[PDB]
RNA sequence: UCGCACACGCUUACAUCAGUAACUAAUAAUAUACUGAUAAUUAACAACCAAUAAACCAAAACAACACUAAAACGUUUAUUAAUUACAUUGUUAACCCAACACAGGAGUGCACCAAGGAAAGAUUAAAAGAAGUAAAAGGAACUCGGCAAACACAAACCCCGCCUG
RNA sequence: GACGAGCUACCCAUGAGCAGUUUAAAAGAACCAACUCAUCUAUGUGGCAAAAUAGUGAGAAGACUUGUAGGUAGAGGUGAAAA
RNA sequence: ACCAAAGCUAGCUCAACAACAAAUACAAAAAUACACCAAAAUAAAAUAAAACAUUCACCUAACAUUAAAGUAUAGGAGAUAGAAAUUUUUAUCCUGACGCUAUAGAGAUAGUACCGUAAGGGAAAGAUGAAAGAAUAAAAGUAAAAAAAAGCAAA
């Protein structure tokens, strides 16, 4: 539980920098913009989780059939394994049933 | 976000208050004495 | 030469000669006893006794007897500090002897030619510092 | 050269005793953050004068002895100091020395000739094909510090000893460019006379 | 000790260290005047003194010699004036002593000075006192040494001094062990200051303390000391001279 | 026979110099026959220093400057620069081969595609036994290792960039510029 | 040591022999005759740049051989080390 | 058991002999007396070294050089340009035969050749 | 590297405490 | 009183000089095992070291001659065999396999010492435990059983397997 | 699905050992060493040892011991069956 | 007071974009002699069905995406399995991080030591400062300070 003894600098942080100034800009930009482009695509990110949302088990499951092929061996089975696992966890465990 | 107990120090400390003036082994590690502070109180 | 591709030799081909040899050597004081007629060689693995032969005869014109090779191996044993180990590489002594009767010693190559303040504290000072006169 | 991928330069020589000493085979210590100068954006050599615009000697002005460009210091000859004894053995502490403590490119500006002023050094490129150090604040070009060499020695004043090339037979071409090698050269001119052919060979 | 194993560790492979290691100083002082053998007797009168001094100073060749490279290397100089810093150089540097203020007491006196006057004493108190110069400070002698190597020139003025001091030095435990701070005792000082010329910051400084031959025996140390005679073996005999 | 031994005149002395080591470009300037001889001149020297080496190191006894090793070395080294470069542009005019020797790339049992050197047999390839059983070519399920060697190499490269990414994030966080 | 001749140590079974068995009415030698080996021919030193050698090969071989021929017989008298020699 | 160390003729049994890779000078014989073929030993080709003027080192003001690398076209240059613009401008030229200018059709017939490689060095 | 500034801070209270006890003020 | 050598197997643990406060030794002293520097075993012993036809029914066993289980081993004739100083390689050890500087596992030839080696760090002289020697009278009364031990080392009868394995 | 017969079981090549005594006998005969097994007891039980030590024991020219080197592979091998 | 304790870096994670040269398959790293070479046959079971016999998604393939739809269907018609027609989809640019900070993060300072005859398994450890070309005293455990008739140790 030794704890550290001497401060640390401390960390100044300028909420002013230009990201957290430009935050959220266009968030409106179907509504205010007479929608043509969706909220979605100011989302940059993994392909296959891009104006989405899942539980584990179908990201998973999606991951798989959006890149799959484009995936590593190794990394691949793991997910394939994975899917396995939760398949079995969620179906066939939990209090509720 | 890993996140960890920093300040699990006080946490002892603060059953060890109590624990001072006990006899044995009682007096420093905390396992023993949490017990020992519980039957005191 | 070492380390070179040798030409495949078959019947009635012609002689094979080495224009710069890429061979080297160290001439070695013995770590024994020896007679005055041998002298020793350290040479590269891949050179052969007919070789260190040639080799002395033409390129410093010594008259060489006889020749014998042996091979010293170096050390496996010590360690790293990650105790992987270290070797000492392995390499071939030749032994020579003079033809003539020519009697040889290595030289000594080190003759020996080249080209007092007492600040310890007083005694009978205790240990004042002297520095200071009064 | 021997070197480590995390290593640290302590002044000395990185094949030195004291190298060893100070950073043994089996030390790796947390690395040193230093700004990344490209080769050709860095202004400072040996031999220039210098002024030093901080530490406890700041506003003087000094010769720059040796650079290290890995952790980017340089140094000036007895400017910067501290005191460190090198003869010691049990009854003595003997020769108080001082020794540079190195500096960073920060704190040393470097001092055109003519008005001893520190500048700001820029590169450019005049209308001979010549890179030379020209002045932010004066205008002017800045020599470059012509220095020694690790040798000792120089070049006009030697005498050559008996293992000793003469410059004259040194520069002398005796070269004759034609299709001949080494080889057919130098039987030919040897004497040496061959007949027999290599038998035809097989390659795989 | 003096001592090298070459029986196995070798020799330490001989460098040519990338810098040549840069002195502010050279330790040794050139030549040392040896005071007259009368000069307790000539202390009491004035213009004895200060006319032999003033006179040997105008009559030596080497003095003047050394003047000369000195003041045709740096403009500005004179030695009328020079005993009075050199004085006061002392009173800085003693005064450092007290305080025990190292930075000081670096600009001030020289590489070979501060050694010994900083070193068996780090552990003690200090407290000196300046109070009478009974003979104002008097210039002995100045020497130039030519470093052919550096063309590098080193000017050494050597001042006589006679001086009044009160020092005190305790142990590190608050006791007394040399002498009081109530006898402002009676001191005659041999002194050498030197300066580097070719250096642009010029600095002045003290170089070293001499001791002329005959001079009086410092004042008696409070503690008892013992000087043992030879540890011996268990066959060695001793032997005692007459 | 002393030929492996400096002067009698220079044993005792620490301290004993010699000239520059040769530039490419003072050799360029000799003939064949020259560079053919500068060989001896340069081994004979060799050896020497190799001798005195072997034996500073025997006597506890640091060896007579250094220096000399390294200097004949990068000779040695520089003329033999000089001599295959004759000769490589010489076949590169007569054959017009880069490669001085017979070779090509062949693609082993590892799915790793390599630069086989040739040698000299007396017969016929297809008469010999020990270059018949070896095999040149893949096998089938080979295929899939040749894969996960690409992943692998694929993240090791993939790692190092995304290192170096990091370390101009820092120096400039550290070092705020201009 | 005879080791730098070179020579060489390997031991077996040490044998004293005549070329008869000491049961044999013939207990002593009269002469010996020794053909040179193909290695010790005469234009063979001659290549390896040896001169006086072979003189000296034949030497050798005089000095061992006869030396364990005489040897043998002493032995077979009686003699040894320790009783040196009569006659 | 050791795995990492190599393999050398010092490790195994009587029966394994493995050279440490200096060269085969010959074949067995009838008797099993090994022979020598003259042939296949290397002969170093030496010059007379004691009428020639160089050394192992040279004078350190001796000035370095402009570095140029031999390239195939300089030496064409030097040697088969001159000769070539010669008999061009006399008209002489044959680019059928280029023998008279050094050029080797094939490489079987002369002593070193160059893409096989005849020769050690 | 991002730690408790409430952990460093907070125990520099201790810290001058023990201050306070082994070397009490004038 | 397990000695010398070789094969196998080990790899520098071998050699010389210097060091050991600590690290190896299950302690020390000092050094064949810890440290460093520097050296070193040299081929005549050993490894490498021809084919294709053709005659030959007939054992080794001190081999006279036989035994039954029918027994490994090469001579010569002919056909060609690059012909030519010196090829290359192994040669240290107190050693190996058992996690150990292990009372154990380790093939062959010679030796029974001419070789190798030490059972006890220093005392004391309790109980209990281990190994050994001796014991009056008695002689299996012990005990599942004469197990163990013995100045004994003999006879007999049974069940079950036939037998050596 | 790979890996293992360098231990051990069984072969296959290929080497090597068995002294003295008794016997008309080299007879899966006797006596008794080296050698090979492992009966019975006591030690030993984090041992010297993950099966040993000391005594004591059976075999000891044979279905004998043993060296090096190959061979059979798990749904299998191998076995004078004890899974 | 010992033993110890603290540093913030080494690198990692997820995601976007797109040193010749010799020698090496003789017992690998041994220049050189007469041969042979090469080849293929469904994945299975663990497990679900509360047992287990038919059956038990992913496990090979590419094909994505929004739907049609958990629908048509197939199933010891149980467990579960599960389509298509037909529809949807705007450019690049604009990289990072409500990811880790030396038991974490990769096994990794390395597939190294070490462990396996082998396939195979597989570690642990860095920290003073510009300059060593300058020599906190807070875990258990102990020590400073051995114990005095009585007994969940405290109240
Ligand atoms: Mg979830
Ligand atoms: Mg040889
Ligand atoms: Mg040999
Ligand atoms: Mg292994
Ligand atoms: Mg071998
Ligand atoms: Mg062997
Ligand atoms: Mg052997
Ligand atoms: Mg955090
Ligand atoms: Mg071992
Ligand atoms: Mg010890
Ligand atoms: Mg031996
Ligand atoms: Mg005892
Ligand atoms: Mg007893
Ligand atoms: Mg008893
Ligand atoms: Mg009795
Ligand atoms: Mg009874
Ligand atoms: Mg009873
Ligand atoms: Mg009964
Ligand atoms: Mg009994
Ligand atoms: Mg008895
Ligand atoms: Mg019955
Ligand atoms: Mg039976
Ligand atoms: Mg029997
Ligand atoms: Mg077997
Ligand atoms: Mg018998
Ligand atoms: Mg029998
Ligand atoms: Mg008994
Ligand atoms: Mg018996
Ligand atoms: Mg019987
Ligand atoms: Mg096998
Ligand atoms: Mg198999
Ligand atoms: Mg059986
Ligand atoms: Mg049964
Ligand atoms: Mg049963
Ligand atoms: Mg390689
Ligand atoms: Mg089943
Ligand atoms: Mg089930
Ligand atoms: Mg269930
Ligand atoms: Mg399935
Ligand atoms: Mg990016
Ligand atoms: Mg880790
Ligand atoms: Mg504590
Ligand atoms: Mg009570």
């Amino acid at each position: 539980f030794h704890v550290r003894v001497t401060l640390p600098p401390r960390k100044v942080v300028d909420r002013w920098n230009e990201k957290r100034a430009m935050f959220g800009v266009y968030d409106n930009i179907g509504i205010l913009g007479n929608f043509e482009k969706h909220p979605k695509e100011l989302i940059k990110g993994p392909i296959w989780l891009r104006g989405w949302k899942g539980n584990e088990l179908q990201r998973c499951i999606r991951k798989k059939r959006m890149v799959g092929n484009r995936m590593f061996i190794d990394d691949l089975h793991n997910l394939n394994k994975r899917i396995s696992y939760l398949y079995k966890h969620f179906n066939r465990h939990g209090k509720y049933r | 976000l890993r996140s960890r107990v920093t300040d699990r120090y006080w946490r002892v400390q603060e059953v060890l208050k109590h624990a001072r003036h006990f006899r044995g082994r009682k007096n420093r590690c905390y396992r023993l004495a949490v017990r020992a502070v519980t039957r005191a109180f | 030469a070492r380390n070179v591709l040798y030409p495949l030799y078959q019947l009635g081909n012609p002689q094979l000669r080495v224009f710069r040899t890429n061979f080297f050597i160290q001439l070695v004081r013995p770590g024994t006893a020896q007679p005055e007629d041998t002298v020793q060689f350290r040479i590269p693995m891949e050179m052969t006794r007919v070789d260190l032969r040639n080799y002395l005869e033409r390129i410093y014109n010594v008259p060489v007897a006889a020749v014998r090779t042996r091979v010293q191996y170096g050390s496996n044993r010590r360690r790293d500090h990650r105790n992987i180990r270290i070797k000492k590489p392995d390499y071939k002594v030749a032994y020579v002897q003079l033809a003539l009767g020519q009697t040889f010693t290595f030289p000594d190559l080190f003759p020996e030619r080249k080209g007092r303040q007492k600040h310890s504290p007083d005694p009978r000072r205790g240990g004042v510092p002297g520095w200071f006169g009064l | 050269v021997t070197l480590p991928p995390n290593y640290r330069y302590g002044m000395s020589r990185p094949g030195s005793l004291s190298d060893k000493r100070k950073n043994p085979p089996g030390t790796r210590r947390r690395r040193v953050p230093v700004e990344p100068i490209s080769d050709e954006d860095w202004h400072l050599f040996c031999g220039d004068k210098v002024e030093i615009l901080e530490g406890k000697d700041a506003g003087k002005q000094g010769k720059v002895v040796q650079v290290i460009r890995q952790r980017n210091w340089v140094v000036v000859e007895g400017l910067n100091t501290h005191y460190r004894y090198v003869g010691k053995t049990v009854d003595y502490r003997g020769t108080m020395i001082p020794s540079e403590a190195p500096l960073l490119h920060n704190q040393v500006k470097l001092v055109d000739p003519t008005d001893r002023k520190p500048t700001d050094v820029e590169w450019r490129f005049t209308e001979a094909g010549e890179r030379v150090r020209v002045s932010t604040r004066s205008g002017r070009i800045i020599p470059k510090p012509e220095f020694p060499r690790a040798d000792g020695i120089v070049p006009e004043t030697w005498i050559d000893g008996p293992k000793d090339t003469s410059v004259e037979d040194a520069l002398e071409k005796t070269y004759v460019p034609r299709l001949k090698t080494l080889e057919e050269e130098v039987m030919e001119a040897m004497g040496i006379q061959e007949t027999r052919r290599h038998k035809k060979v097989y390659w795989y | 000790f003096v001592e090298h194993a070459r029986k196995a560790g070798l020799v330490i492979p001989h460098e040519r260290l990338e810098r040549p290691i840069h002195l502010a100083c050279t330790a040794g002082i050139f030549d040392a005047y040896v005071p007259p053998e009368g000069d307790a007797r000539i202390s009491s009168l004035s213009k004895e003194g200060l006319a032999q001094r003033a006179e040997r100073l105008k009559k030596n060749v080497a003095s003047q010699l050394s003047i000369r490279k000195i003041r045709e290397s740096d403009p500005n100089f004179k030695i009328k004036d020079f005993p009075e810093k050199a004085k006061d150089i002392f009173i800085e540097a003693h005064l450092c002593l007290n305080n025990s203020d190292h930075d000081r007491l670096h600009t001030l006196v020289t590489e070979n000075c501060f050694p010994d006057m900083v070193w068996d004493i780090r552990y003690k108190t200090v407290r000196w006192s300046f109070v009478e110069s009974l003979e104002p400070p008097q210039v002995v002698q100045v020497r130039c040494s030519s470093l052919m190597n550096q063309g590098n020139i080193y000017g050494q003025v050597t001042v006589r001094m006679h001086t009044r001091q009160t020092l005190a030095i305790y142990d590190r435990f608050g006791r007394l062990m040399y002498g009081q701070e109530d006898v402002p005792r009676d001191v005659l000082e041999y002194v050498v200051f030197e300066k580097h010329l070719v250096d642009p910051y010029g600095s002045w400084r003290m170089h070293g303390k001499i001791i002329p031959p005959w001079a009086p025996p410092k004042q008696p140390i409070l503690k008892t000391v013992m000087i043992p005679g030879p540890q011996l073996k268990p066959w060695e005999e001793f032997e005692e001279p007459q | 026979l002393e030929e492996f031994f400096d002067d009698p005149k220079n044993w005792g002395e620490e301290k004993v110099k010699s000239g520059a080591s040769w530039t490419c470009q003072q050799l360029r300037n000799k003939s064949n026959e020259d560079l053919h001889k500068l060989w001896y001149v340069l081994l004979k020297e060799r050896n020497m220093l190799l001798t005195l080496e072997q034996e500073a190191k025997r006597q506890r006894l640091p060896m007579p400057s250094p220096e000399r090793l390294e200097k004949v070395v990068d000779s040695m080294d520089a003329l033999d620069k000089v001599v295959q470069e004759r000769e490589d542009a010489l076949r590169l005019l007569q054959t017009g081969q880069e490669k001085a020797r017979p070779g090509a790339w062949r693609r082993d049992i590892f799915g790793r595609i390599i630069w086989h050197k040739f040698k000299q047999w007396p017969i016929p390839w297809y008469l010999n036994k020990k270059y018949n059983r070896k095999r040149f070519f893949a096998m089938p399920y080979v295929e899939r290792f040749v894969r996960m060697r690409i992943e692998k190499q694929a993240r090791i490269k993939a790692r190092k960039r995304s290192l170096e990414r990091k370390k101009e994030k820092f120096l400039q966080e550290k070092f705020p510029h201009l | 040591k005879p080791d730098k001749l070179p020579l060489f140590k390997r031991q077996y079974e040490n044998t004293i022999f005549i070329g008869s068995k000491t049961a044999d009415p013939l207990c002593y030698g009269h002469t010996q005759f020794h053909l040179l080996p193909d290695k010790l021919k005469r234009e063979k030193l001659l290549k390896q740049n040896c001169a006086d050698q072979i003189e000296v090969v034949f030497r050798a071989n005089a000095i061992a051989s006869l030396f364990a021929w005489t040897g043998a017989q002493a032995m077979y008298q009686g003699f040894w080390s320790e009783a040196d020699v009569t006659r | 058991a050791d795995r990492m160390s190599k393999w050398t003729s010092k490790r195994g049994p009587r029966t394994f002999c493995k050279g440490r890779g200096a060269k085969g000078t010959g074949f067995h014989g009838r008797d099993g007396k090994f022979v020598q073929i003259k042939e296949m030993i290397p002969e170093l080709v030496v010059p007379e070294l004691a009428g020639f003027k160089l050394k192992p080192y040279v004078n350190y003001r001796a000035p370095e050089g402009t570095d140029t690398p031999l390239t195939a076209k300089q030496l064409f240059l030097e040697t088969a340009a001159p000769a070539i613009e010669k008999d061009f401008k006399a008209g002489t030229f044959d680019p059928e035969h280029l023998e008279k200018y050094g050029f080797e059709p094939t490489q079987e017939g002369k002593l070193f050749q160059l893409y096989p490689k005849n020769f050690p060095r | 590297a991002k730690k408790g500034f409430r952990a460093a801070y907070r125990f520099q209270k201790e810290l001058e405490r023990w201050r306070l006890l082994r070397c009490p003020p004038p």
